[PDB]
């Protein structure tokens, strides 16, 4: 199985990985105005914390659960929408498109160094198999 | 034609193609038993990607 | 089980419905 | 690879084809009697196992606008304009009952009136009026035809256009842009639609395009500052995944 | 043949040349009117699937066959074309571009980590012909 | 067992 | 124990 | 008709609709050029040892 | 004829011709 | 036996 820092590091890399898909995902639908249920699509996030196992508060990072955001929702007007309510506003997402640049450039920056994490680690051991020459 | 190049071309045709039959409305207005040109235009063939 | 461990049964088919029934 | 490219290629794709909706609608700016289409992004999501952290993109055109455009004063008596929510019907192209609004409604040499080509359905099956005869056309439809040489006391009825009411939510535009019922209404009102004695035409006025160039040009700016948002997200997994394969390295 | 990994790796490799040789005809043809037989120009793409006949799962990967896609082809208004139809239309391919570019890239990175791969098993097996001295 | 790899089995379509 | 990373709680937001 | 001269039937629209796909379909192909010259470089290195 | 496998018959010569005949 | 390596082979040409 994954042992110590491998273990870490992938779970960073998985974890780093679901939080740029979750931006990606809020910033292509940024525009959507209906989900295949007639419910308007609201932005999702993604909720972080700590492996621990049980009595060790330094592990990787786990995705507990995707969140959906309870922020109001944008209304704008339309009357002749037929997702409109009795006041003739239709729902629109709350995704703001510059938070979603930067979550997308931080999981990028943050996955290539636990990258880096990893093949240090790797090579420190596999220098390690030959101790003693 | 990234089907985007060529819609707003076809359309950049008609309104030329209108321009040239209003021009030749204004540059006749002078001649004798001159009836005036109407351009009507029409949509083509709409494509169906997926069925509702 | 948890993302990324071992289970002894294959994942539910995946499918995106454009429109729900 | 990390399938997260493959969302932001769709929303990348999706927001060309509603460009390519928008251009075909600034196309269509002056065609007569014609109904734009509406386009909107919807947002699907992918099902199965682990967190629901990838949703699709897909364009959709949800019907047309009905909307009516602006009224051009023809002074042509035969140029009929309908009021709204109003629609003309005429003979589709495979024998078909489709409808309609341009009024441009021409006289062939046999007599017989069309509409783009289409034959013009009249109370009872499509209109033939005398040869070479003068026509008006009533408020409600009705057809006067004066034949040349005679004196205008000849001025009589021939046939009644056939005029039906239909919303948005009950059409929807074929494939050589006739509108015709949809299932769930065809189902409803019948397979014809029955004409509504309460319909007002205009003649001399012929109903232009209703393509709003205000929501066109903001949909062309947003389209393309979405497309460029994807494209960077198409960067940033490439350039991940790039780094990423040097752990399988050593 | 190529032992085991040597085989599947190679046969990766193999495919996604493929897969970016398609992609690449794509993109070069994306504008083509006609063919030599007077037909357009049809979107091509590959269709991959394991091979593992002599009782596995997982053997690796190849490319069963070429296919064109069944997209509607787009039909452009041009009634001097000799190529029109009875209406007028000419039909052009429908290609995607977008799609095409995202395939080239991510073609390329799979390639890059089947190299990966192969050249990591290679060292592995260099060092296996040293055991015990 | 498989299908096409790429654009044509990435994007929603109507059901069979 | 932690929360939504990035966007969600790197904002000021009102007291609750 | 005598008296009058016939010009050119250059379409300016058209042509410079050509030219801006044809920049922007060259951009295309040599993307995919680098991409194919990046790709082969790694494949080059894995005849070592 | 398996892509990679060994036959001991060559390989015949491709073509690419413009036009169709 | 063989010809010009490169743009020239690869590149389509007319019958003769």
């Amino acid at each position: 199985a994954l042992l110590n820092i491998f273990d870490i590091a992938g779970s960073a890399l998985a974890a780093q990985s679901k939080r740029l898909n979750v931006a990606a995902s809020n910033l292509a639908n940024a525009d959507s105005v209906t989900g295949p249920d007639g419910q308007p699509y609201r932005a999702k996030q993604v909720v972080f914390q700590v492996d621990a196992a049980p009595g060790q508060a330094t592990g990787g990072v786990k995705v507990a659960s995707v969140i959906e955001s309870q922020a109001p929702e944008k209304l704008v007007y339309e009357p002749g929408n037929p997702l409109a309510d009795a006041n003739g506003y239709v729902k629109m997402p709350n995704v703001d498109v510059v938070g979603e640049m930067v979550n997308t450039m931080s999981a990028s920056r943050s996955y290539q160094a636990n990258i880096e994490v990893l093949n240090t680690v790797k090579s420190m051991m596999l220098k390690t198999l030959t101790l003693g020459q | 034609m990234i089907s985007s190049l060529w819609i707003a071309k076809t359309g950049l045709d008609a309104q030329q193609t209108n321009m040239d039959v209003i021009a030749n409305n204004l540059a006749n207005v002078s001649t004798n038993g001159f009836k005036r040109q109407r351009a009507v235009f029409e949509d083509l063939l709409y494509q169906t990607i997926r069925q509702p | 089980g948890v993302p990324g461990a071992l289970s002894n049964q294959p994942a539910p088919p995946n499918e995106a419905p454009i429109a729900t029934p | 690879m990390d399938h997260a490219i493959y969302t932001a290629m769709g929303a990348a794709s999706q927001t060309l084809n509603q460009q390519a909706v928008t251009a075909s609608n600034l196309a269509n700016a002056s065609t007569p009697g014609f109904r734009a289409q509406l386009n909107a992004l919807r947002a699907v999501p992918v099902d199965g196992l682990s967190l629901a952290t990838r949703t699709l993109v897909t364009a959709s055109t949800p019907g047309a606008d009905m909307t009516p455009g602006q009224l051009d004063y023809t002074s042509r008596p035969l140029d009929v304009a309908l009021q709204q929510d109003g629609w003309l019907v005429v003979q589709a192209a495979d024998g078909a009952e489709g409808y309609t609004r341009n009024g441009n409604i021409q006289v062939g040499p046999t007599g017989q009136l069309t509409i783009q080509g289409h034959p013009v359905i009249g109370e009872g099956g499509p209109i033939t009026v005398p040869e070479g005869s003068e026509i008006t056309i009533a408020a409600d439809g009705t057809i006067s035809a004066l034949n040349p040489g005679d004196p205008p006391n000849t001025v009589a009825p021939v046939g009644r256009l056939k005029l039906v009411k239909a919303e948005g939510n009950e059409v929807q535009r074929s494939d050589d842009g006739l509108f015709r019922l949809t299932a769930e209404a065809q189902a409803e009102r019948g397979a014809v639609l029955a004409a509504d004695p309460s319909i007002r035409i205009m003649s001399g006025v012929l109903e232009g395009s209703n393509v709003k160039p205000v929501e066109a040009m903001t949909d062309m700016i947003a389209n393309a500052r979405r497309f460029e948002m994807q494209m960077k997200v198409i960067t940033s997994v490439d350039e991940n995944e790039g780094r990423a394969n040097q752990l399988l390295s050593m």
